[PDB]
């Protein structure tokens, strides 16, 4: 029989376990034998206090690096305001000690938690590939709770280095079967930012998770995109509850926030679910993520069902993670097929925005050739267009099977001349969808304002499979 | 560049 923790702040963890089903129902995964041992998550940060008394048995110094300073030893810095306790936050969310006395338990709280220290300096290209291409054949599992600014005005994503990073970890890293990057989606909410414009979260090698409150709403800085997988809960307004872990200086906390919190609660569901299969390929894992998450009671004006009966949000992605469900369906699962690629180049002359435009193409996805694909995974619409006022625009790309994903929603914000070029908007939501069949782009101007620019590339590029479907949900 |  399973004893869960005794932790003093175990009881406020609300979104680990409880009777009342808002919870990420991690204790069925920790009473199934699954509590991260063997696995090893680095959190890519400010910095951890590996001496914390409820980190300092699970830290992992194969896990961690200083690469503002270029040594080992990944201490935050410690200054009066506190300013480098975010990452030590973060890593106490992913496998602070259980059944110590002390503070609460991490989602996987026998695993090994290591941090890099990356934050605390200029975050340049080279810093970011360093960090993220850290210890791959002993690192399986990447956190980040950062990114390009949320100002609702930046575009912008991993530079060569930290894009060559995302390659090679996912294709050579933890013995070939890849690295799990996973990522917070953004705190841009009240900028009305979209995390599409953030080629970290919009990245197919990363998992972007999004957040929900106590009472199953969006909060306050939550952005929607087609990028995001999936949510963990965070914070909300100050009648909900927040997150629980290690604090800077060997405290505690009950006053974690933000999309910050969401990635490390994510982090350690996937290491719960490494260790019941450790097997599993970093598409894998996406796979399994895509199969098991619960839109039921959170609360989206934007729930739609896609081709295969799956309902999905631009605010939550496939809804809540499930860490019982995860490793449940994790012991059995059959590796998926290679990842097959198919390139759609749509235009045949460049088009003239003005106020609405549609571009449909029908598209045989590859068929007869070795990377045709019947089984989407991730889709991309590559753009390049010029345009005076970018966030005026809004972009949306229609399913063969008739899913409308929001590429781009209105920024206010965003007042740039500069267009966009050739950016790859993702969307998960067509995930094993035949891709087969028409696919319809629009781009309008959503202000009154008479603006202008022309669309000169459009590429689809499809990722996915030739076999292995489910019956649709 | 980059923020927490
Ligand atoms: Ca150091
Ligand atoms: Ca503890
Ligand atoms: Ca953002
Ligand atoms: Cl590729
Ligand atoms: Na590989
Ligand atoms: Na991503
Ligand atoms: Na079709």
């Amino acid at each position: 029989v399973y004893q869960e923790p005794t932790d003093p702040k175990f009881p406020q963890q609300w979104y680990l376990s409880g009777v009342t089903q808002r919870d990420l129902n991690v204790k069925a995964a920790w009473a199934q034998g699954y509590t991260g041992h063997g696995i090893v998550v680095s959190i890519l940060d400010d910095g951890i206090e590996k001496n914390h008394p409820d980190l300092a048995g699970n830290y992992d110094p194969g896990a961690s690096f200083d690469v503002n300073d270029q040594d080992p030893d990944p201490q935050p810095r410690y200054t009066q305001m506190n300013d480098n306790r975010h990452g030590t936050r973060c890593a106490g969310e992913v496998a602070a000690v259980a059944n110590n006395g002390v503070c609460g338990v991490g989602v996987a709280y026998n695993a090994r938690i290591g941090g890099v220290r990356m934050l605390d300096g200029e975050v340049t290209d080279a810093v970011e590939a360093r960090s993220l291409g850290l210890n791959p054949n002993h690192i399986h599992i990447y956190s980040a709770s950062w990114g390009p600014e949320d100002d609702g005005k930046t575009v912008d994503g991993p530079a060569r280095l930290a894009e060559e990073a995302f390659f090679r970890g996912v294709s050579q890293g933890r013995g070939g079967l890849g690295s799990i990057f996973v990522w917070a989606s953004g705190n841009g909410g009240r900028e009305h930012d979209s995390c599409n414009c953030d080629g970290y979260t919009n990245s197919i090698y990363t998992l972007s998770i999004s957040s929900a409150t106590q009472f199953g709403n969006v909060p306050w800085y939550s952005e929607a995109c087609s990028s995001t997988l999936a949510t963990t809960y965070s914070s909300g307004n100050q009648n909900e509850k927040q997150i629980v872990t290690t604090d800077l200086r060997q405290k505690c906390t009950e006053s974690h926030t933000g999309t910050s919190a969401s990635a490390p609660l994510a982090a350690g569901i996937i290491a719960l679910t490494l260790e019941a299969n450790k097997n599993l390929t970093w598409r894998d894992m996406q796979h399994l993520v895509v199969q098991t998450s619960k839109p039921a009671h959170l609360n989206a004006n934007d729930w739609a069902t896609n081709g295969v009966g799956r309902k999905v949000s631009h605010s939550y992605g496939y809804g809540l993670l499930d860490a019982g469900a995860m490793v449940a369906l994790a012991q059995n699962w059959t590796t998926v097929a290679p990842q097959r690629k198919c390139i759609i180049d749509i235009l045949t002359e460049p088009k003239d925005i003005g106020k609405r435009l549609e571009v449909r193409k029908t598209v045989t996805a590859c068929l007869g050739e070795p990377n045709h694909i019947t089984r989407l995974e991730h889709a991309q619409a590559r753009l390049t267009l010029s345009y005076n006022r970018r966030g005026d625009l809004a972009i949306h790309l229609v399913s063969p099977m008739g899913t409308r994903s929001t590429l781009l929603a209105a920024r206010p914000h965003d007042y740039s001349a500069d267009g966009f070029n050739d950016w790859a908007f993702m969307t998960t939501h067509s995930w094993d969808e035949d891709p087969s069949g028409e696919w319809v782009l629009e781009i309008e101007n959503t202000s009154e304002a008479n603006n202008y620019g022309t669309l000169t590339k459009f590429t689809l590029v499809l990722y996915g499979t030739a076999s292995g479907s489910l019956v649709p949900r | 560049r980059r923020k927490r």
